[PDB]
RNA sequence: CAUGUGCGCAGCGAGUCCGCUCCGCGGCGCAGCGAAGGCCAUCGAGCUGCGCACAUGCGACCCGAUAGGCAGUGAACUACGCC
RNA sequence: GCGGCGAAAGACCAAUCGAACUGCCUGGUAGCUGGUUCCCUCCGAAAUGUCCCGCAGGACAGCGGGCGCCCCGCAGGUCUGCCGCGUAGAGCAAUGGCGCGGCGUCCGGCGCCGGCGCACCCCCAAACUGCGAAGCGGCAGGGCGCGCGCAGCAGCGUGCGCGCGCACAACUGCGGGCGCCUAGUGGGCCGCCGCUGGUAAGCAGCGCCGGCAAUGAGGACACAACCUCGUGCGCGGGCAAGGGACCCCAGCUGCGCACACAGACGAAGGGCGCGGGCGCGCCCGCCCCGAAAAUGGACGGUGCUCAGCGCAGCCCCGACCCCGCGCACGCACAGC
RNA sequence: AAGGUGAAUUCUGCCCAGUGCCCGGGUCACGCCGGCGCGACCCGCGCACGCACGGGUCAACGGCGGGAGUAACUAUGAC
RNA sequence: GGGGCCGCGGCCCCGCUUCGCGCAGCAACGCCCCCAGAUGGGGAGUUUGGCUGGGGCGGCACGUCUGCUAGACCCCAACGCAGACGUCCUACGGUGGGCUCAGCGCGGACAGAACCCGCGCGUCGAGCACAAGGGCAAACGCCCGCCUCACGGCGCCCCCCCGGGUGCCGGCGGGAAACCGGGGCCUAGCGAUCCCUCGCGCAUGCACGCCGCGUCGCGGGGGUGGCUGAAAAGUUACCACAGGGAUAACUGGCUUGUGGCGGCCAAGCGUCCGCAGCGACGCCGCUUUUUGAUUCUUCGAUGUCGGCUCUUCCUAGCAUGGCGUGGCAGCGCGCGCCAAGUGUUGGA
């Protein structure tokens, strides 16, 4: 028979696209503490966080 | 040719639809490793053990 | 049936009459290192399959009885064969 | 298909074509003879014209 | 099939079989008549082929008779006499893994290798040898006589004094 | 075409066969039997070629599948996704 | 591309999709279908047996042809003789059924009824037989007689060697035996007689013989099989089957019978219809009723009422048959 | 991410035997080890996943029975 | 799961980092590699018999045996008839001796229909494992004694085998012996090559010895029942191809069971009264408008129901024309005859 299509979604040409992305979201590394201000709150491509 | 589910003459499934988690991935749909099915109706207390 | 234990017959290698000592022969398994055990061990090895039949229709529901003759003279071994029977006591 | 099953027409016809052949007579065969007969035919064509006290008194013992 | 006969053995499952037909037979034999005598032309009194062993054939089906072997060994040509370096300028041919079996061989072929020498005139350069006039040898050099063998004879009253 | 078998023809015949090659003690035959150890005749015309018929392998009397494989090419139609 | 893609239809993926297209393997394989190219001459099948994942196929055997060799007597036959069979018929005598009476120092019930017994009898039998055909099958019709040797067999013979002597065996026909190689065939069908299943069948399945297949020609109106009868190319004769009003070759003489758009599909049952016969009833011929299908129409047609149904006498026509002749071809060649 | 059902409303009963999934604690392969041997060997033992056994689970696959009597006529059968 | 994957420490456990890794972590495990189990229609190949009044389902004249079919040698077909076999038996085998069975009769305490015994008769009606047939009475049955011929080696025949028959040389058993016995009274009760296994071999290791580490020969056995012997589940209405009128699903043809129609007989019904009209029980036909049966034609295709439309034909006559009959007063109705000209509707 055919490849069903949840083997078939797992080919990597079905990823979201990078360009969606805004930025990987880390936690900075600091050896002191960091002053920061927030300067936007912005909305991402599907996430709805 | 598409699905194990895919059937015939009547829309059913046919075959347990709790798959093994050592099942090939192909096999792997439905319900791949379920500990138990149906509605829940409990406490997570007394559905875990 | 029921065959007795002892049994004066021919022996062939006495030339004579004597008592025979009677038992049931059965067939000893198949040993490691027969030609016909090494040619399939050699043709199974391998991705090959099941090189050789398997018989799955059988019919016989009973073996011929074969009887070892055991000479209290000579201990000569030789063997008779009998019918087909389902069961046989001895003695 | 279901078709015949059996004739013997033309069999009498066939078999007479070249006809009933007979048995073919070959040299007398000790084939089925009785075997102490048999055995003892032979001892007297063995020793036909001459005897067999005369026959092992030049030969030994003949058997 | 049908009738009585042997059964078919033959082999022309494979579509892979080739077939060497021979048209080149005739056409290959005067070229090898050609090479053969430009080679006798290059080497003018050097005879075309090397000198050659005798030694008996191997098997028992075999060893009632002898052949041409590869070459000397080298200590047939030592005693004969020479150095079988030197032995492989002058044409004759050296063996270095044939073993010195017995008396025999070893004799015969010493004997051989001396006879040949003795047969040799030597020329002091390659224009000195091509102006000599000498007639080369073609073809094997000493090769063993194939011949019937013939019955020995023994007179009857010597019969039993021979072969008790 | 190869290899057989049968028949016919041909040469020689206990021998026979030029055509691998620069020169077959290579094959088969003159005698078989047995798994073998062993036995060995009371004994027998073959060898080679040519031709036909026939058997078999080969595309195999000619033409014919649906298939299977190996290696490739296409998303200009159309399906979906993205820009 | 055993991949894609699919709001899912196995949809779509270049007019191609339940696995695209191109090239190759590849002249894939096919027990299956189709086709398979000159002439004459000589001969000429099989559709059966056994086995096979065998049933649309094979192999072996049988049958055909070709090539041989060998002189051994040969036969789809009759006669004579001896054995074999268990069918048709026949039989209830045993086995197994069928049925009533009759009989009774039998039993039961209330002289009767029922059982049982016996004897007669009845209807019977593919899987019954005290009998048993027609019909078939086997075998024999040639070597014998005597004598001598041999044997380990035997216990007083039997075989086998050898010699001498005798000798050609019912009828009729006639050359025969054996070997080698190879084809085609292995769906058969029809008739006769004998059957099996089936309500039956242009159904299905057998036996024997003959046919068609592969057999023309004549006659059947035409018509694979029926009848005659075989068949080179002609000529002459004579015929067969079948016919002899006209189609259409060939008919006349006499004796009957029948009237129904009959002859020209038919049953049980009928007919003061006619003709004969026997004792009003039967019998025999012809006729009638029973007797109704769909295109208009079929004794073959025309037609026929002595062209129908019967008979007798003489005759005639009619095949490639038979005979004779001639030629061709084949043969082992005064011929066939 | 994998499935099923297919708005709402009203509901979604019973069944874990079978099969499946899940969970938990006798049998089994090679190697190892051990015996034996001059060696090849041969002979044995130990064992994991699994099976087995025990348990869970049906909005997992699915499944969801008979026979008798019995009321103020009968009929029906609450029983 | 085991092994390989070259690190240190300490008590399989715990640290460590310097290997490795998806790398601030994990950590000498594991990745990885090598063997070995387990799972595995996710996938790959492939298979899924035949006979057959089409095929399927069913059943096996698919191997063997008996009686019949079978038509008087033998042979002889059908999804023909009636059955059977695949086992069972140390006796139910071998043999010797004796005996006579089934059944009937008449006697005999308890004792009865049926206990046991006796006498008389008793052609086989009994028994002989079983299917059937054949066979058999001082036996081929029953009982008892002694036995193990239910044996080895060579043959031969009937002959695919299977099975059986018959010899020879040994070895025996029973019997005084002749004799009999090579399993079962006879006819069924069984199985190739290769492989395995056992017994036996005056076999063998192709450079030579040795080691059962093997190989052979001979004879058994382990088995193919689809029984001359593949190792094998389905589905396709998405289907493909080669074909088949060798073969089904229409028509046609043969047949006519069934369907339809018509006769004959006359028990009986009909107030009386067989026949005004019916008509049982039976019997004889016809038809091809039903359905079967069959498989002859067609499968390189004859478009498969119904209707609409339109034409024609048959008569076994519904109406219309003429009649005969009545259990016909009239009216009507029944029955029958001749005649196929003209008709035979609209709707749920
Ligand atoms: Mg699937
Ligand atoms: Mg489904
Ligand atoms: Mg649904
Ligand atoms: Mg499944
Ligand atoms: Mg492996
Ligand atoms: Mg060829
Ligand atoms: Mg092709
Ligand atoms: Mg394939
Ligand atoms: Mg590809
Ligand atoms: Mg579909
Ligand atoms: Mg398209
Ligand atoms: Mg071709
Ligand atoms: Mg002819
Ligand atoms: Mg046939
Ligand atoms: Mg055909
Ligand atoms: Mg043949
Ligand atoms: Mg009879
Ligand atoms: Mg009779
Ligand atoms: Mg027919
Ligand atoms: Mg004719
Ligand atoms: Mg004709
Ligand atoms: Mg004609
Ligand atoms: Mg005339
Ligand atoms: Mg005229
Ligand atoms: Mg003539
Ligand atoms: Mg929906
Ligand atoms: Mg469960
Ligand atoms: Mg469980
Ligand atoms: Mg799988
Ligand atoms: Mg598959
Ligand atoms: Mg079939
Ligand atoms: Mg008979
Ligand atoms: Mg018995
Ligand atoms: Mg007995
Ligand atoms: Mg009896
Ligand atoms: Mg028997
Ligand atoms: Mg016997
Ligand atoms: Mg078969
Ligand atoms: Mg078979
Ligand atoms: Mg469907
Ligand atoms: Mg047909
Ligand atoms: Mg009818
Ligand atoms: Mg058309
Ligand atoms: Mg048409
Ligand atoms: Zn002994």
């Amino acid at each position: 028979s055919k490849v069903i299509r949840r083997l078939r979604l797992l080919k990597p040409h079905h990823r979201p696209k990078a360009m969606w992305k805004v930025g990987e979201t880390r936690i900075p590394v600091v050896s002191e503490t960091m002053h920061g201000v927030v300067s936007e709150i912005v909305h991402e491509r599907g996430k709805v966080a | 040719v598409d699905h194990p589910h895919g059937g015939g003459n009547k829309q059913h499934i046919g075959h347990p639809s709790t798959i093994s988690k050592h099942a090939p991935p192909g096999q792997k749909v439905g319900l791949v490793a379920a500990r138990r099915t149906g509605l829940r109706r409990g406490s997570k207390k007394v559905l875990n053990k | 049936v029921n065959i007795p234990d002892k049994r004066n017959t021919h022996c062939k290698k006495c030339n004579k009459h004597t008592e025979h000592k009677v038992s049931q022969y059965k067939k000893s398994k198949e040993g490691r290192n027969g030609q016909g055990t090494r040619r399939y061990r050699r043709k199974q090895r391998g991705y090959h399959g099941q090189t050789k039949p398997i018989l799955r229709r059988k019919a016989k529901v009973t073996k011929k009885l074969v009887i070892k003759l055991r000479c209290s003279v000579c201990d000569a071994k030789h063997q008779q064969t009998m019918k087909r029977t389902k069961h046989v006591e001895f003695g | 298909a279901k078709r015949k099953n059996h004739t013997n027409h033309n069999q009498n016809r066939k078999n007479h074509r070249n006809g009933i052949k007979k048995v073919k007579k070959s040299a007398p065969s000790f084939r089925g003879l009785n075997h102490k007969y048999l055995r003892n035919m032979l001892y007297s064509r063995k020793y036909n014209n001459i005897g067999r006290a005369a026959y092992e008194a030049e030969h030994g013992p003949q058997q | 099939m049908k009738h009585n006969n042997t059964l078919p053995n033959n082999h022309f499952k494979k579509t892979a079989i080739r077939f060497k037909t021979w048209f080149n037979q005739p056409a290959k034999k005067e070229k090898r008549i050609q090479l053969r005598k430009e080679k006798a032309e290059k080497m003018y009194p050097m005879p075309v082929e090397k000198l050659r062993p005798i030694v008996r054939c191997s098997s028992i089906r075999y060893n009632i008779k002898q052949r041409l072997g590869r070459g000397f060994t080298p200590e047939e040509c030592r005693a004969a006499g020479l150095d079988y370096n030197y032995a492989r300028t002058i044409g004759i041919a050296v063996d270095m893994r044939r073993k010195n079996m017995n008396k025999e061989t070893f004799d015969q072929n010493v004997e051989r290798i001396k006879v040949y020498t003795s047969r040799l005139t030597f020329y002091k350069d390659r224009k000195e040898a091509k102006a000599s006039g000498a007639a080369q040898h073609i073809g094997k050099i000493m090769p063993p006589k194939k011949t019937p063998p013939v019955v020995q004879t023994i007179k009857v009253e010597e019969i039993a004094q021979k072969f008790p």
